[PDB]
């Protein structure tokens, strides 16, 4: 009264519509271009959400730019994983109410590769039966899970914020169960999924950056994603990325 | 027109925008 997890619940971005036209047969171009446009709108919701996260607007504006530019795909993939889990038991990729990627759509050329990585996040969320509260704390933690090699400007403050959300996730795990050995075992399992997201997003961005730089594919990108991708392409090499892991 | 400091970044514009 008020908990940080109830604040996260209030600020959780709404499920947006794709604006997909289903009165014309499917094609990979139409689906990927639509998911790109929808993706730019999801990035906007994520920035608006980050601004309401207690502690974030205390970081310097360059750190705020930095974390969103590094974490945007982690948020989208994780929230897609959550929706696909609750709505289909991780069988369908529930991008938008008007655009579900079912078995048929996955078989479309170029589709399956990016899809399997998304279905892995949802498979894991399903297999661990992640609760709403654990999901909200995990998602905040994914915004604070990658920083530059040399660090952020508000480093001590960033460390305070991340610790706050590591403790919120702890409380959501305790509330869900209440057994001390099973508590840390569940913390281990949830935190393992957070760690494994680094590789999921590394594969998502490697295909995403290939599609963005591909002159032949002609797949469109929204202006918001076009600018983040322009920055993050040189950030992968030389590697100015420090993964903040819970295990290793 | 007068000199301005309009922000070119869409991300930075979203981060500065109220409220
Ligand atoms: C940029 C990528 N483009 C490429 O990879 C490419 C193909 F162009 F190269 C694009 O990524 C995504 C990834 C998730 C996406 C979207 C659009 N909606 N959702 C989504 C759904 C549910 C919740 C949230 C979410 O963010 N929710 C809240 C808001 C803020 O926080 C919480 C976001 C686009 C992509 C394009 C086509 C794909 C694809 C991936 O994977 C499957 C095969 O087709």
């Amino acid at each position: 009264t008020p908990t940080l997890v109830s604040l996260l619940e209030v600020i959780e971005p709404e499920v947006l519509y794709a604006g997909y036209d289903s009165s014309v047969p499917d094609s990979t171009w139409r689906i990927m271009t639509t998911l790109n446009m929808l993706g730019g709108r999801q990035v906007i919701a994520a920035v608006k959400w980050a601004k309401a996260i207690p502690g974030f607007r205390n970081l310097h504006l360059d750190d705020q730019m930095t974390l969103l530019q590094y974490s945007w795909m982690f948020l989208m993939a994780f929230a897609l994983g959550w929706r696909s889990y609750r709505q289909s038991s991780a069988n369908l990729l529930c991008f938008a109410p008007d655009l579900i990627i079912n078995e048929q759509r996955m078989t479309l050329p170029c589709m399956y590769d990016q899809c399997k990585h998304m279905l892995y996040v949802s498979s894991e969320l399903h297999r661990l039966q992640v609760s709403y509260e654990e999901y909200l704390c995990m998602k905040t933690l994914l915004l604070l899970s990658s920083v530059p090699k040399d660090g952020l400007k508000s480093q001590e403050l960033f460390d305070e914020i991340r610790m706050t959300y590591i403790k919120e996730l702890g409380k959501a795990i305790v509330k869900r169960e209440g057994n001390s050995s099973q508590n840390w075992q569940r913390f281990y399992q949830l935190t393992k999924l957070l760690d494994s997201m680094h590789e999921v997003v590394e594969n998502l961005l490697n295909y995403c950056f290939q599609t963005f730089l591909d002159k032949t594919m002609s797949i469109e990108f929204p202006e918001m994603l076009a600018e983040i991708i322009t920055n993050q392409i040189p950030k992968y090499s030389n590697g100015n990325i420090k993964k903040l892991l819970f295990h290793q | 027109p007068p000199q301005e400091a309009e922000e070119p970044s869409l991300l930075k514009k979203l981060l500065l925008a109220p409220a």
